[PDB]
RNA sequence: GCCGCGGUAAUACGGAGGGCGCGAGCGUUACCCGGAUUCACUGGGCGUAAAGGGCGUGUAGGCGGCCUGGGGCGUCCCAUGUGA
RNA sequence: GGAGCAAACCGGAUUAGAUACCCGGGUAGUCCACGCCCUAAACGAUGCGCGCUAGGUCUCUGGGUCUCCUGGGGGCCGAAGCUA
């Protein structure tokens, strides 16, 4: 059904991580791309491209990993920590330049669509805008 | 050089036919105030053996805290078991605020002002072993990037 | 009103000299180099392991009882203090300091904090020309605290400037020893005096 | 040498296992003709090298590398390649803690040299019959389980299995201990929790022996002076 | 105040000595917020701790898939008034 | 409608008592129709739909070029992860 195709993506990416992969698809959209668009100019992925899955428009998305430590555990440290959905279908987000976030003291960014296009929680201090809180990544 | 302090002491008990035997449980952070924290639990038949097995435990364990002034590069919070232990960076002349348990951490790893708040289960033990990984889960500016460049 | 009564006995019940006394509590003693441990029956008998609030509790009752002020007037400073922005605790004793029956005790002018506070009060001290007695006066950079003409005497004032003589005054202060007078010139940092006196436990004890 | 032929690998040396694997055998797996799955030979090269590189790198600055194979497939092939390196090995039931732990467990090989040197020693006849037999049955134990760890007074610099899976007890510690690893697999054990895996058939002596063997040679040609190809094809299958 | 003290050795009752804390105040009671993240917007839960409706169907309601255009309500920026 | 069974009930036992457990009888009821009642450990004590995250083995039921692969179900052990 997809109440939340933003999210869905998000949450596709989560669960590949999680378990350490090359890459995982997820059906194409404007949108959606634009998202991604931030994640490959802030390092935070590799890239991706609008592959195809049976006459299906996806986005084969590639992931980063940190070097393979050692000792108990040799899974890499993520590069992606952490990703959850803001401004919901079931609740929508707005904050105007002057409310925008502050992700782990810059240590982290954040992505939300504005009437200027898709920004991060600088360049939307930079412009002067605001619009819809997408999520945050670190 | 290094500095110990146990933060915590108790005294289980079993039991057996006829009565009941005690062992006794030691709770000791080690630090050096540079910015190396250590945590370890002891446990032995009696107190001492235990609070010195302990700083043995507490050596073998220890941390790169990454201090931007006496305080943590970044905002975090880690939830271990039931308990959760808020770290939010703090500027200079603030203090440590937090419990008995965390400061006693914070000390032995420098940091001059930070804020913090132990939520859910207030269990020091638990609490001990979450500020930890709060502390193994920093990382800074640097830590950071050099994974955001990737090959 | 203020305190009254023994304070050799405090000079020791925090284990460690505050001069309180002139030349008494600093002399071979606040009562100490004889007794060097807590008043009470319970004096000779070993301590137990001061919990995280006592510790706060006696760091904290000891920097009161040296500028010898009630609860009252003190942490309403800590707390216009802490009001303030940079470190609180280094602006703490900036405001302690600034007192008028403090000036008077560095100055020379007086041996105790308590003999300064007769002094302020009785109005035998100066500011600007002014006659000014009352203790709890802030003082601020250029003051100049001197002593009053009917005063300008007494063979207890000659002796305390004279005594004043082969000493020195704090990088903050400065004393016209053949003239009466003297001057706050600075705020003085946690540097400029060093004390027995840990502020930062002072702070963890306000944030109970 | 530590060149090696894809051909003489043509017996068994790739893949036994079917099923009973771990699905982490992703890279280190070319096809599933005929029940079991075969390993892609191809890689296992590259991470041969790869481990080679790091062996010799190691041999070649005086190290120590502490073999262990309790397996009956390749029990003793571990003796005469451990012995023909002059280097430690476990050809017994491998004991817990003999790393995190070693500490304590050498004390148990300090009971040995002492039992050792008492075998012709003059105070021998003079305790009782009845407390001699014993001693030398408990002789005989120690020299049981620690022939190959009798050697090695400290950790070893890193360690080579036979089989992850069989042994996870033993990669365990000495991966708590930061002690790198090298080891054979098949499909049975997961790879990650190996530093230098020799993906092959870690059963079945011919492919077994084929590598430790030269292998071993390698560890040789780290000092100097490689010799006749050590025991071997003996009653191999 | 809570946990609890008193049974012929009570640092827990009563007095004394001594000590700690405040000071023209020191206590008590009552009430509001805090701690309580214990109504959880920020910021929680429902297998066994309190908690999934006995099960469907469906009304209103909430929510909604890929591309493109008009409108620009929500949303966002600037400007100005008001916010004594 | 009523063979068997069997609350209530009666008798025999056991027991200090035995309004029970055991034995012999036995009415409603248990069965059909029609109309009610609407509860329950109505339980997987787990609301419904969609997406994503290793696999191994057993079984029911499909489809196929039928060692196998593929779909819908029903159990077990288990990656990661969650869990006091
Ligand atoms: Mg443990
Ligand atoms: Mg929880
Ligand atoms: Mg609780
Ligand atoms: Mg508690
Ligand atoms: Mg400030
Ligand atoms: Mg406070
Ligand atoms: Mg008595
Ligand atoms: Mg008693
Ligand atoms: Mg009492
Ligand atoms: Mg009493
Ligand atoms: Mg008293
Ligand atoms: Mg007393
Ligand atoms: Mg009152
Ligand atoms: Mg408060
Ligand atoms: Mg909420
Ligand atoms: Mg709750
Ligand atoms: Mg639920
Ligand atoms: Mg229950
Ligand atoms: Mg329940
Ligand atoms: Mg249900
Ligand atoms: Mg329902
Ligand atoms: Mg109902
Ligand atoms: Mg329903
Ligand atoms: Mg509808
Ligand atoms: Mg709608
Ligand atoms: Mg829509
Ligand atoms: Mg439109
Ligand atoms: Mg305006
Ligand atoms: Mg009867
Ligand atoms: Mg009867
Ligand atoms: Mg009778
Ligand atoms: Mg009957
Ligand atoms: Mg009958
Ligand atoms: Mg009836
Ligand atoms: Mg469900
Ligand atoms: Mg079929
Ligand atoms: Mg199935
Ligand atoms: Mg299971
Ligand atoms: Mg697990
Ligand atoms: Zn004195």
């Amino acid at each position: 059904m997809l109440t939340d195709p933003i999210a869905d993506m998000l949450t596709r990416i989560r669960n590949a991580t999680r378990v350490y992969k090359e890459s995982t698809d997820v059906p194409a959209s404007r949108f959606k791309e634009e998202i991604l668009r931030i994640l490959a100019r802030e390092g935070f992925i590799k890239g991706y491209e609008r592959v195809d899955v049976d006459g299906k428009p996806y986005l084969r998305v590639y992931l980063k990993y940190g070097p393979r430590r050692q000792g108990p555990d040799p899974r890499p440290e993520q590069v992606i920590h952490h990703i959850r959905r803001i401004s919901k279908p079931g609740r929508r987000v707005y904050v105007g330049v002057k409310e925008i976030p502050r992700v782990r003291r810059g240590l982290g960014i954040a992505i939300l669509s504005t009437s200027k296009g898709v920004l991060t929680d600088r360049e939307a201090r930079k412009l002067g805008v605001g619009g819809e809180l997408i999520c945050e990544v670190w | 050089d290094f500095e110990e302090k146990m933060i915590l002491i108790r005294r289980t008990a079993r039991m057996q036919a006829g009565g009941r035997r005690f062992r006794f449980g030691a709770l000791v952070v080690v630090g050096d105030r540079q910015g190396r924290v250590g945590l370890g639990f002891g446990k032995a038949p009696e107190v001492p053996l235990a609070v010195q097995k302990a700083g043995y435990y507490a050596r073998r364990n220890m941390v790169e805290v990454p201090l931007q002034n006496g305080t943590i590069p970044h905002e975090i919070e880690v939830e271990f078991g039931a308990s959760k232990i808020v770290l939010k960076p703090a500027a200079p002349g603030t203090g440590v605020i937090a419990g008995a348990v965390p400061r006693a951490i914070l000390e032995l790893a420098g940091v001059t002002d930070i804020l913090t708040k132990e939520l859910g289960s207030r269990n020091p033990i638990n609490i001990a072993y979450a500020t930890m990984e709060a502390l193994r889960q920093l990382r800074t500016k640097a830590d950071v990037e050099r994974l955001r460049k990737g090959e | 009103g203020r305190y009254i009564g023994p304070v050799c006995r405090l000079c020791r019940r925090e284990g460690v000299k505050l001069y309180l006394k002139g030349e008494r509590c600093y002399s071979p003693k606040c009562a100490m180099e004889r007794r060097p441990y807590p008043p009470g029956q319970h004096g000779q008998k070993r301590a137990r392991r001061p919990s995280d609030y006592a510790v706060r509790l006696r760091e904290k009752q000891k920097l009161r009882r040296i500028y010898g002020i009630s609860e009252r007037q003190f942490r309403n400073l800590f707390e216009e203090a802490s009001k303030k922005k940079g470190v609180t605790g280094s602006v703490f004793l900036g405001l302690l300091e600034s007192r008028l029956d403090n000036v008077v005790y560095r100055l020379g002018f007086a041996v105790s904090r308590r003999q300064a506070r007769q002094l302020v009060r009785h109005g035998h001290i100066t500011v600007n020309g002014r006659r000014v007695d009352l203790p709890s006066y802030r003082v601020r950079p250029g003051d100049e605290i001197a002593v009053a003409e009917k005063s300008r005497n007494l063979e207890l004032i000659r002796q305390n400037l004279e005594a004043m003589k082969g000493r020195k005054v704090g990088p903050w202060l400065s004393l016209d020893v053949e003239g009466m007078k003297g001057k706050f010139l600075r705020l003085p940092d946690r540097e400029d005096l060093a004390l027995p006196v840990n502020e930062q436990l002072v702070i963890e004890f306000y944030s109970r | 040498e530590i060149t090696v032929k894809e051909l003489l690998e043509a017996g068994v040396h790739f893949g036994h296992e079917r099923k009973r694997w771990n699905p982490k055998f992703a890279r280190y797996i070319y096809a599933e003709r005929n029940g079991i799955h075969i390993i892609d030979l191809q890689k296992t090269m590259e991470e041969l090298e790869r481990t080679f590189r790091f062996i010799e790198d190691l041999a070649m600055r005086g190290g120590t590398i502490l073999f262990v194979g309790t397996k009956k497939q390749a029990q003793d092939i571990v003796r005469m390649e451990a012995e023909r390196a002059g280097m430690p090995y476990v050809n017994q039931r491998w004991l817990g803690g003999m790393l995190t732990n070693f500490k304590t467990i050498s004390q148990r090989v300090h009971r040995l040299e002492e039992l050792e040197a008492l075998f012709a020693s003059p105070e021998i006849e003079e305790r009782p019959k009845k407390e001699q037999v014993r001693l030398k049955h408990e002789l005989e134990r120690l020299q049981k389980y620690l022939s190959g760890f009798r050697l090695l007074k400290r950790l070893p610099d890193a360690i080579f299995v036979v089989d992850p899976t069989k042994e996870a007890i033993a990669v365990r510690e000495a991966r708590k201990l930061f002690i790198p690893v090298i080891a054979l697999a098949d499909t049975d054990s997961d790879p990650d929790l190996v530093d230098y895996i020799i993906p092959g058939n870690d059963d079945a002596i011919r492919s077994i022996q084929l590598i430790l063997s030269r292998a071993v040679d390698l560890i040789i040609q780290a000092r100097g002076g490689v010799v006749e190809p050590s025991p071997s094809y003996a009653l191999v299958q």
